């Protein structure tokens, strides 16, 4: 159901090594709003050797409405395919709204580590991301 | 084991 308070969904990015810009999952509905996983390579000019995986949760970004807001908790996880006990996750808490409709980690993990076959996150050039999102009832959506 | 506090290093994407 769309109005559920929480959900866990995964997003697998294929040909991960070739990613150059943000890739987005299809929407997953929680608390009557659409949520997406956004993944992108990131780097900063002062640390050109430290390219990272950027990993964000995005809420209701297809809307340009300035009225909506939704506070959510989430666990942002990259799945270790070799050992499910070696997956890596980091927690967030954020009021989502138009000006800040995503939240997560620009420097989630080093790109060189996620793409290292020996580390267990990448297989057949595929990396799987997962979000467990626990959202509050939104405001500014229903009349 | 989950130890790192919520939001450590968190931000918007800037997109």
């Amino acid at each position: 159901t769309s109005w559920r308070s929480e959900a866990t969904f995964q997003f697998t990015v294929e040909r991960f090594s070739r990613l150059s810009e943000s890739v987005l999952s299809p929407p997953c509905f929680v608390r009557n709003l659409p949520w997406k996983i956004m993944v992108m390579p990131r780097f900063y000019p002062d640390r050109p050797h430290q390219k990272s995986v950027g990993f964000f949760l995005q809420c209701n970004a297809e809307s340009d409405s300035t009225s909506w807001s939704c506070h959510a908790q989430a666990v942002l996880k990259i799945i270790n395919y070799r050992d499910d006990e070696k997956s890596f996750s980091r927690r967030i808490s954020h009021l989502f709204f138009h000006k800040e409709n995503d939240w997560g980690f620009s420097n989630f993990m080093a790109w060189s580590e996620v793409t290292d076959p020996e580390k267990g996150f990448i297989d057949d050039d595929k990396v799987t991301f997962e979000v467990f999102v626990q959202a509050d009832a939104p405001h500014g959506v229903a009349w | 084991s989950v130890w790192i506090p919520v939001n450590e290093g968190a931000s918007t994407s800037g997109m």
